[PDB]
């Protein structure tokens, strides 16, 4: 019998928002220019793309906090920078 | 049935045993140029097996509910007054994975709540009180994404144990740190370069 | 090619970010291969350490406790 927590890991896995495929080849691409030659784990990779996906979301989750304006609001570069500066690290 | 049931339970198992053979796999770099590679073969084995649960569920008639802390209603009651508290309540509350609002938003409810009740309201107070609110709701919401992610954070590989081995190598720790160097001087180049591409695309 | 615009913009939104600039979408893309770069390159170190020649998952995660944030409290 498969306990729920095991059900949440693999749910939380399928909601991803990047295409498995292109942050393989991503992966694939970051090692070349490393010029490393090792193997990788299936869950490293899957590991690694949990992770990527919940920085990004920090920094605009990060940049969104930062914004108080109230206008119907565009976020820019210099947004994600000032953003970074005060809640980063 | 009972027996259909017990079968589906069956094969939650076993699709979870054939995803840890998966996840063990070891994949080179000329793998992980294949679309059909173990890593998107599981991907699919984990579909698969989600889909299988829904029909699980279906068949106890029982929620389809897997317990996510991100499914867990978050309470505002921020303020004195339960109008205000309510519909910042129902805004962070809305159905979906998108509902981070922004600032805009709260500062709008809170206007909205204030001028339904004719709570007679200075604007610098529902403004101060929006600040606090969208800080509040936003923190809560980040802290939320990350328990979810943390709880659900890797596999069996991970399950099994343990002690970060740089704290007894200190030419690792060495390593690491000017690892770390390096990771934050990138990370602030490539922000910064964006930054500047945007003032020269300026003035 | 690389990862696309839509993902980028469900990504922002997930963070309460309705709206983003032109910039944004490869600055993104810029971004998340640097942040891949770090973590990358602290699991090695890990993987080559241990004098192993198959990154772990248990690698990226100590690699991943040294980015800040992101895994504190695993």
């Amino acid at each position: 019998t498969v306990a729920l927590r095991e059900i949440r890991r693999y749910q939380k896995s399928t909601e991803l928002l990047i295409r498995k495929l292109p942050f393989q080849r991503l992966v694939r691409e970051i090692c070349q220019d490393f010029k490393t030659d090792l193997r990788w784990q299936s869950a490293a990779i899957g590991a690694l793309q949990e992770a990527a996906e919940a920085f990004l979301v920090a920094l605009f989750e990060d940049t969104n906090l930062c914004t108080i304006h109230a206008k119907r609001v565009t976020i820019f570069p210099k947004d994600i920078q000032l953003a970074r500066r005060i809640r980063g690290e | 049935s009972r027996r259909q049931i017990q079968r589906l339970e069956q094969l939650l198992a076993l699709y979870v045993a054939e995803i840890r053979r998966l996840q063990e796999k070891e994949l080179d770099l000329s793998e992980l140029d294949d679309p059909d590679s173990a890593y998107l073969q599981e991907a699919r084995l984990k579909r698969k097996l989600i889909r299988l649960f829904g029909r699980l569920c279906e068949l106890k008639d029982c929620s389809s509910l897997t317990g996510r802390v991100i499914e867990q209603r978050i309470p505002y009651r921020g303020t004195r007054y339960p109008e205000v508290n309510r519909r910042i309540e129902r805004l962070i509350n809305k159905p979906g994975p998108d509902t981070f609002p922004d600032y805009g938003d709260v500062l709008r409810a809170v206007e909205k709540a204030a001028a339904r009740h004719s709570l007679g309201l200075p604007r610098q107070q529902l403004q101060l009180m929006a600040q606090d609110a969208f800080r509040d709701v936003g923190i809560r919401l980040q802290e939320r994404r990350h328990l979810d992610l943390i709880y659900n954070f890797g596999c069996h590989l991970t399950d099994d144990y343990g002690v970060d081995p740089a704290l007894s190598d200190p030419v690792l720790a060495r390593r690491l740190r000017e690892n770390r160097s390096l990771a934050m001087s990138r990370l602030d180049e490539v922000i910064s370069k964006y930054a500047m591409l945007q003032d020269k695309s300026e003035e | 090619q690389g990862i696309t615009k839509p993902a980028i913009r469900r990504l922002a939104r997930r963070g309460g970010v309705k709206r983003i600039s032109g910039l944004i979408y490869e600055e993104t893309r810029g971004v998340l291969k640097v942040f891949l770069e770090n973590v990358i390159r602290d699991a090695v170190t890990y993987t080559e350490h241990a004098k192993r020649k198959t990154v772990t998952a248990m690698d990226v995660v100590y690699a991943l406790k040294r980015q800040g944030r992101t895994l504190y409290g695993f």
